């Protein structure tokens, strides 16, 4: 199967031309003939010819581009179709072929002087073939050999608008010129069961069941789009089976069974006791109808849901019918509308469809890892070229990619506020001489935090610093390349700082865009890419399984298949994960950067929130960045090959619609931010751990020998009588007690020791230079003393009751240590 | 030697130089012959954007070739 | 130059006292039959019949030779240069033998007097003492000649001596000690005294030296106290006129101003000769002041109090008149007991003035060091599962070989004894299990080695309670030589080739043999001891040679203190060490080193007052050791006061006495660094807090952050169907709201939001409300999230900061304020 | 061959002995003659203490030497 090349139509000017030519010449002219010559009039506008006007003929022609889709879609399946002499399937038609196809089309019926059917077939189509070549003669200019090859191309397609000798199945243009007029009749006909499987059965051979299911839905919908009626279908009707070459009927007769040789019977043979006609019901209840057509048990309804009987019948005799009829722009248009209709519908009847066009709320870790970027935003000092080192834990390479790969960056970036903005300029000082390497390996390593404030930075308040980082992605191919390349995981040789500037730079990037666009979210985006010729042709590769499996239908529903192979082949990735760009002028990526690979992004139900990149005026490149929400795909629905680069490579556009649903969800494990966070939020707990450096000091002992040896100095010949006494016995016996205290640490000893130190008075009773420099020594013991008691006695007590406390769960009690302190 | 950079808006506006040339030097002859503040001017070729500094041979941009020059400005 | 003495003394010799009884028996203690003073007297009720000389003064001239030989040997031994006689011999070279010859003779020097007459008689009274004499002599025949005296003419040349025919008072030693000793006495009786004192002083002093007579002189002063003699005084600056001795004259001023010198030469006047008018006699004060006498007499300018010091005139006075006196004047044993005595303290007071004096005869009480090593004993002894091979490891600290031998050098270990118990007593039967097949070896090479704990256990230890292990210790001491050779060696830092586990044993048991030893022994401590050793000839020269330097350089004085040289020489010279560190044995009875063991070294170890606390080993019956044990206190030395020849042992080497005195003295301290002991148990000591460093660890713990998320997802996801009227308008209401503002306050660490949603959560009896499975689970979990809350409120908004405030209180010593840091906590 | 073994109490005990008696039997001998338990006895010779098990070849005693006896006992 060939790649198309968008021929289309609805946008090549050839065919439409030879539309209005035949439009102009004879249909809406009036009827030169008897039958039916007389107008009718829709909503005050009149139309000449009612069943064999304009509408039916585009018809006709949209019938014949629908027929080759499906055909192509078919063989891509695999499935095996039905072949001419040549060995060609309808899946063969080539654009060029189907131009010349549609344009014989256009005059199929021009030939026509009235409505009448039985006789003046054979002149009719005669008068539509000198109609065809008088046309051709009056443009071989233009076309010739241009469309068609020589004037014996011309004899060949106006042999088939001849048909002469019926040759319906010869070759691709006589199927499709005969059953592109055959399926419109699938219309007027009464009664529809009958009719519908047997045109279904006429189309199937060529192009399979699914497809042909598919040209008959999306027929339903261009009858809708034109302004012509729709019937319903049921599959239990009792009505009398109408056999449709030759306008038969079925019977049974007295044998239960249906009188076969089917046997054909005419309606005018009657015949005996008790015989009577098949029905409707009982036709498509026959194996070998069920075989060939799923319509069995099935019924659909007529008209337009939503719309009342009255309401309907209001919309069919509207003036837009006949402008249909009457305006080729109009009726092409209305037709297109509903063609690119028929390609989102299958996609969207696949997934669980959501009621929020908006993103989620976040995540516990986003909110975590917002947390974090706003944490390394106010200080700076943390970054190292190795690793970010803030509150005592160590995040490297691999915690931030995890952040870019899960957290929607977007989402994190609404977490943030004007003071992480305005914190870019700190960062940055900090960054200064910090380089970043374009992914272009010939371009010069340019320092960031220099070249910020040197070149981009212009001051303001928040909104300004933000216009200013959105100008720094948008303008230096050094930064975005290895900030995008990074973001997508697809990056070569970066280093740690780009990769943290990327992971900081991205959500901050989000809020600044959120936070400043204006603009209502256009629906028609352009992305442009440089791809590598193996990469583009994977891609053509999935685009194709994903379009060859979206199909409507009528009676059979495969959404589950296009549920399979779209998730099986989507390429959503290469548009996710980062601040892409786009623009709403396809020329930007197709001419000014020369891409060969254009995705045509459509957003019809506004999910992708694009938000404006800088200013448009005429010249710019009328940028928007998309950052993709992570339950939106981009499901293709059309490659067309578009021509050649400017350096000779094949370019290639995709169209793809944005899509939402709870399908399309990835499934991420948490904690990767929250745990960090966590480790970060634990207490350093400093006084405590020197509340025990202090609880472990060893008393100092010298000192206390050393006043007892001075108190033995002066405790063995002072010729005053009373210090002597005061000196051996209330003073040595203390630092007899208390230098076993301290060196037991023995609380018992030390917590009464201090009850036998003399007081003030008590040393105030002698005035002599030694007494009071002892008393000073005496007090400085004491306090030594007493807080060794204090600390072993009470404090370190009620730490130990409060901690034990603290893991039987008893939050009470373990206040109550702390504050029911007993005393020695 | 000469080359011609070509805009969006559709003009194709035709230069003299020579590839000892800065690309200063050609945004600022742009800004004389269609008033385009230097600033505002992003000049691709080839697919790739050229910065201020670096000359014209430097990139191989030589005689006849097309340049594109796109508006790019901050928002506000 | 000097030959050792072989501790002859006229206090135990029995040839000299038998002499002297005598003497008494027959002359002295009968009246006189003169005219002058013959009249008897009467002391406390008892006669003296001779009073002047009688017993007492005879047996204190030869007390006076006695000492005047023992000061010339310590002057040669000194340096000094001895006036010589014919032969070349000094009073320096005087044998034993020879002056148990010259004391017999002075025991009858005075025997031969009819009265006290003086002028007259001095031929027929001494003629008759030499009848006294040969009558001696020759009714002993038997015993004395040849043993004591040689033949007749060695007795004929002592009987010469006595007779004093021609005065020739220096012509050997014999003449000089006699004459003099009897000369010596003289003091007593004249005035003034210090003519008296300079003569005699001059007529001794070219014999034996300065230093030496000032040591005769004040012994001599010593004599006349033990005796019941009056003691005058001496004064430099007397106004009394000087009496020229030697011949009872004067020296006479002039009216001019100066001495009379002849053709110079003071020259003698008469008492009775003629005065010129203005013409005076000299006085003692400017006789003193003459540069000739200054020169041979340092009495100049000094002065010394007559009697007794701490006694009242009146109560000298008293004393003078007791009982004693005449017990002395007639019982010989008596007078030579006083006399010993006497004899005996002059050679312990020069020592003790060398150094600064002692008050308490105590050990002291336990230092720092001492105190710890005690507790890291106890604490090695309750848990002997730390001793190792190589070390000890004790709470955490690694104690190897020097810190127990630091313990040994550098602790009291009778000190530290005194601070064990019972219970460490009763935990060496452990240390013993622990220590089953340790092997200790004796110092002596040919025995074997034997193992310690099992013969503990299998041939020392007999069961009991405590006193009984202590006795059992104490024994394995006493009777186990592959032990206590090996401990005493290693405890005084002499041993060779010791094992750890060795050392360990001694740090250990010397202690706690000292409490057994102190806890056990009930024997009054005796104040002599013997304790005998087997040393090299090279060292046992050596200390012979410190023990005679340190007795000649140790010397009483009247004018000239040589403390100081004393002091110097003890300290170069003395050997205490070799008695010290360890529990050391010694015996009450001499015969145990001296037979027992065959010792060529015997220290005779002396403790009047009292500083070495000895404790009674073993059994004490007739034929045992007597042995008692000393552990040398760090300020006691025992200072040598005699060194004697006593023989030969069994194996032909010759035996040594070194008699010493312990004496304690704030000089004889050691000076150690403190802390060896100190350190390591206070680095056991530092506190392992690990329910502390569990509450930080539960400070540090994470809160369930997703839990409190997805419950929010399933407060929203229960919350979108309703089932009590009203639960879920409750839901969106009361509970919703809580479980956003707990995760705020946690995404934070604000504990004023979390102190105030904890207010916020809802009621048990508010959920009483709904019963649904559902409901019921929501509370399970609402409650489990304000447990959460709760506890970081709690932590981080009350206890964390109180614990803050308090270190900060404590960090500033402001230790009221960390008390109110804990208590005065506000609730939230 | 005979030994004298010589008390601190004055006594001179007189045994007749052979070079291969132990010391055991030595004080075995001096029970039966004066009545000391063994248990009690410690026999020196040239100033060392002799063990039991030990012969009296093995000290070197040999005729007409000299031991010296003490009683030495626990106390209490
Ligand atoms: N349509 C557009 O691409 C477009 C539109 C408007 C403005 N711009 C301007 O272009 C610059 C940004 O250019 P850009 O967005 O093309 O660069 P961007 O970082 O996507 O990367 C450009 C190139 O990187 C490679 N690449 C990108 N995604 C890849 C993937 N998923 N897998 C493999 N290769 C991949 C391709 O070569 C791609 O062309 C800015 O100046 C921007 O304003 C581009
Ligand atoms: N030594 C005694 O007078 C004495 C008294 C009573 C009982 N004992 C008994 O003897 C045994 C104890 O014997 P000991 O006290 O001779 O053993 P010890 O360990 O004190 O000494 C044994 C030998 O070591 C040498 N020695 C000791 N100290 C020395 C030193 N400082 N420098 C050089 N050599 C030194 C000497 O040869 C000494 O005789 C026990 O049975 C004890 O009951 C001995
Ligand atoms: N089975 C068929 N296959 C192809 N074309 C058909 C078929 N039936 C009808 N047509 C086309 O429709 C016209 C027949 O209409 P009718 O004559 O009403 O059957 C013919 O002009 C054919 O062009
Ligand atoms: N200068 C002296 N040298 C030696 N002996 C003396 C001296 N003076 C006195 N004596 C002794 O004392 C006795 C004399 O007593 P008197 O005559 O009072 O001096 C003499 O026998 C001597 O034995």
């Amino acid at each position: 199967v060939p790649t198309w090349n968008g021929f289309s139509l609805y946008t090549d000017e050839t065919v439409r031309n030879a539309a209005r030519y035949a439009y102009d010449n004879y249909l809406g002219k009036p009827y030169t003939g008897t039958v039916e010559a007389t107008p009718v009039n829709f909503g005050g506008q009149m139309v000449y010819r009612q069943h064999h006007g304009l509408a039916h003929t585009l018809r006709t022609m949209a019938y014949a581009e629908i027929i080759v889709e499906e055909a192509r879609k078919a063989k891509l399946r695999g499935e095996s179709l039905k072949t001419f002499a040549d060995g060609r399937t309808l899946a063969d038609v080539t654009p060029e072929e189907l131009r010349k196809i549609m344009i014989a089309q256009a005059f199929f019926v021009t030939g026509r002087d009235d409505e009448e059917s039985s006789k003046n077939y054979e002149k009719y189509h005669e008068q539509s073939r000198d109609a065809f070549l008088k046309y051709v003669e009056e443009n071989k200019s233009t076309l010739i050999p241009d469309v068609f090859k020589d004037e014996k191309d011309v004899k060949f397609y106006a042999d088939v608008i001849e048909d002469k000798d019926h040759k319906w199945a010869d070759s691709p243009a006589h199927v499709l010129v005969n059953q592109g007029h055959m399926v419109d009749l699938v219309r007027v006909k009464q009664p529809p069961e009958s009719y519908l499987e047997y045109y279904f059965s006429q189309l199937q051979p060529w192009i399979g069941s699914t497809a042909t299911e598919a040209v008959f839905a999306t027929q339903r919908q261009f009858f809708h789009a034109t302004y012509e009626a729709v019937a319903g279908f049921d599959s239990e009707n009792k009505e009398p089976h109408l056999v449709v070459d030759g306008l038969g009927r079925y019977v049974i007769g007295q044998d239960g069974n249906p009188i076969r040789e089917l046997k054909f019977f005419s309606q005018k043979k009657k015949l005996e006791e008790n015989q009577r006609y098949m029905r409707v019901d009982e036709y498509l209840k026959l194996d070998e109808v069920q075989k060939r057509f799923p319509g069995a048990g099935k019924k659909l309804d007529g008209g337009l849901p939503g719309l009342k009987e009255y309401q309907y019948l209001q919309r069919l005799n509207s003036i837009n019918r006949a402008r249909c009829e009457n305006d080729v722009d109009f009726c092409l248009g209305q037709l297109q509308t509903a063609h690119h209709q028929t390609k989102i519908t299958p996609i969207k009847r696949a997934f669980q469809s959501s009621s929020e066009k908006a993103r989620r709320q976040p995540n516990m870790d986003e909110i975590a890892a917002a947390r974090i970027v706003q944490q390394i935003m106010a200080n700076p000092d943390c970054i190292h070229d190795d690793h970010v080192f803030l509150n005592g834990q160590k995040l490297e390479e691999k915690f931030f990619r995890d952040l870019l790969a899960k957290c929607d960056m977007a989402i994190v970036g609404s977490l943030l506020n004007d003071t992480d903005i305005r914190n870019i300029d700190t960062l940055m000082q900090h960054e200064r001489n910090t380089e970043f390497h374009s992914t272009d390996a010939k371009a010069k390593p340019v320092k960031l935090g220099e070249t910020w404030e040197k070149t981009i930075r212009s001051g303001g308040g928040v909104t300004q610093i933000k216009h200013d980082l959105i100008f720094l992605m948008q303008n230096d191919a050094w930064y975005h390349t290895r900030v995008n390349a990074i973001a997508q995981n697809r990056d070569k040789d970066s280093t740690f700082k780009e990769v943290l500037i990327t992971a900081l730079m991205t959500p901050l990037t989000n809020k600044s865009l959120m936070d400043t666009s204006r603009s209502p979210a256009p629906k028609t985006l352009f992305r442009g890419l440089d791809l590598s010729e193996e990469f583009k042709n994977k891609l053509i590769n999935q685009a194709e399984t994903i379009i060859a499996n979206t199909t409507e239908h009528l009676f059979t529903d495969l959404s589950t298949e296009a549920f399979k192979q779209i998730k099986l082949n989507d390429f959503s990735q290469v548009s996710a994960r980062t601040c892409a760009s786009t623009s709403t002028n396809i020329e930007v990526p197709r001419t000014i950067f020369g891409s060969n690979t254009i995705f045509e992004i459509l957003d019809p139900d506004g999910l992708l929130h694009p938000k404006q990149v800088g200013t448009h005026v005429s010249g710019s490149e009328s940028e928007y960045s998309i950052y993709l929400p992570e339950d939106v795909a981009l499901v293709p629905i059309k490659v067309s090959f578009d021509g050649k680069t400017g350096k000779g490579k094949d370019r290639h556009i995709f169209t793809l619609v944005a899509v939402k649903s709870p399908d399309f969800t990835p499934r991420h494990e948490s904690g990767y931010a929250v745990g960090p966070l966590l480790k970060m939020q634990t207490p350093k707990l400093e006084e405590i751990q020197r509340l025990v450096e202090q609880a472990r000091e060893e008393p100092d002992l010298e000192r206390v020998f050393n006043l007892q040896s001075r108190v033995a100095r002066q405790a063995k010949f002072s010729t005053e009588s009373g210090y002597k006494t005061f000196l051996n016995e209330k003073v040595a016996p203390v630092l007899e007690q208390s230098l076993n205290g301290l060196l037991d640490n023995n609380v018992t000893i030390l917590g009464k020791v201090l009850s036998a130190f003399p007081s003030d008075g008590q040393w105030s009773a002698f005035n002599s230079v030694e007494a009071r420099q002892m008393k000073i020594q005496m007090d400085a013991i004491k306090q030594m003393v007493e807080k060794k008691a204090v600390l072993e006695g009470q404090i370190l007590p009620a730490l130990a009751q409060c901690q034990n406390a603290l893991e039987k769960q008893n939050i009470a009690g373990a206040l109550q240590a702390l504050r029911n302190i007993p005393s020695l | 030697m000469q080359i011609f950079v070509k805009t969006l808006t559709g003009k194709t506006i035709t230069l003299e130089v020579e590839p000892s040339d800065t690309i200063e030097n050609v945004k600022a002859k742009i800004q004389d012959k269609e008033g385009i503040p230097p600033d505002q001017q992003a000049l691709i070729f080839a697919g790739k954007q050229l910065e201020d500094g670096r000359t014209l041979s430097d990139y191989n941009i030589q005689k006849e070739s097309t340049l594109h020059l796109v508006l790019r400005l901050r928002g506000g």
